[PDB]
């Protein structure tokens, strides 16, 4: 019943492929919802 | 829906009571509403509990 979020931003100047390197993820907010989640869709500004 | 009117000269029983019931819902989600928590002063160099 908890929704964990982790985020990390890296300042690496690689063009396209996923960088070959190691970097951890820190927790942002562990908030309760208590509701099942089954689908996912993203939003981009237009 | 009949009228519910009052005057200050009304006696006990006819005096209106403002009633609030603090009901609650539990056991269907992780607990989110709790009470206050005690805070005490820390102690150094003495083995405490
Ligand atoms: C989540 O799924 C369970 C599976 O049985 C169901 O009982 C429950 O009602 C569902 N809750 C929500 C918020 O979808």
């Amino acid at each position: 019943g908890y929704f964990k979020i982790y985020s990390k931003h890296t300042p690496i100047n690689l063009v396209r492929d996923l960088p070959q390197g190691f970097s951890a993820l820190e927790p942002l907010v562990d908030l309760p919802i208590g509701i099942n989640i089954t689908r996912f869709q993203t939003l981009l500004a237009l | 829906l009949q009228s519910y009117g009052f005057q200050p000269t009304n006696g006990v029983g006819y005096q209106p009571y403002r009633v609030v019931v603090l009901s609650f819902e539990l056991l269907h989600a992780p607990a989110t509403v709790c009470g206050p928590k005690k805070s005490t002063n820390l102690v150094k160099n003495k083995c405490v509990n």
